[PDB]
């Protein structure tokens, strides 16, 4: 049985920790839902 | 159960002690989610039901008591923050560019973080604290790490 419990606000932290690259990927969605990537 | 806007861990006593499956967003009384977390299942809330309202397992996502909510789009220029929720850990704020997933129809932001799996329905927002999507349902690339796409439903 699952349940939810509140873990936070929906806020914009200032001076967060700042990470994480902006790769650029040619995907594919298929009916499950699923990605993969194409090459 | 609690209504008040803000981001929840989803839970489950069905597997060994209590276990986070995902996370997800209330926002006007509608709690949103990604499908692989709950499946479509019911949800509880103290001692209330939160029903299946929409759901799409091709969008990978799912909205509990109304209608998808969330209409905020990534502009394609600034950095973004994942209000990441992990299991076990506090909520925090990690900021960085999103890259972008190149599809036959159309293109749409990605955010490259690794956390455990059970993050999935962790927010993505912009600068105003507007919901642009939820964090979750990727790819793995070459060095085995993995780049979520920022997933977002439409408001009818
Ligand atoms: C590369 C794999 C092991 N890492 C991974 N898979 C995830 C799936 C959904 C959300 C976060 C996830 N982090």
């Amino acid at each position: 049985d699952m349940y939810i419990e509140r873990a936070g606000d929906i806020t914009w932290e200032k001076d967060a920790e700042v990470t994480g690259n902006s790769p650029r990927l040619d995907v594919a969605l298929d009916e499950s839902g699923d990605f993969s990537l194409v090459e | 159960g609690e209504t008040t806007d803000g981001v929840y861990r989803v839970m489950t006593r069905r597997l060994l002690g209590s276990t986070q499956v995902g996370v997800g967003v209330m926002q006007e009384g509608v709690f949103h989610t990604m499908w692989h977390v709950t499946k479509g299942a019911a949800l509880r809330s103290g001692e209330g039901r939160l029903d299946p309202y929409w759901g799409d397992v091709k969008q990978d996502l799912v909205s509990y008591c109304g209608p998808w909510k969330l209409d905020a789009a990534w502009d394609g220029l600034s950095e973004v923050q994942l209000l990441a929720v992990p299991p076990g850990e506090r909520a925090k704020n990690i900021q960085t560019l999103p890259g972008i997933f190149k599809t036959k129809d159309g293109d749409i932001g990605a955010v490259a973080l690794d956390y455990p799996a059970g993050t999935s329905g962790s927010p993505i927002l912009d600068k105003c604290g507007r919901v642009i999507g939820l964090y979750g349902n990727g790819v793995v690339i070459k060095n085995g790490s993995y780049v979520s796409a920022i997933t977002q439903g439409k408001r009818e």
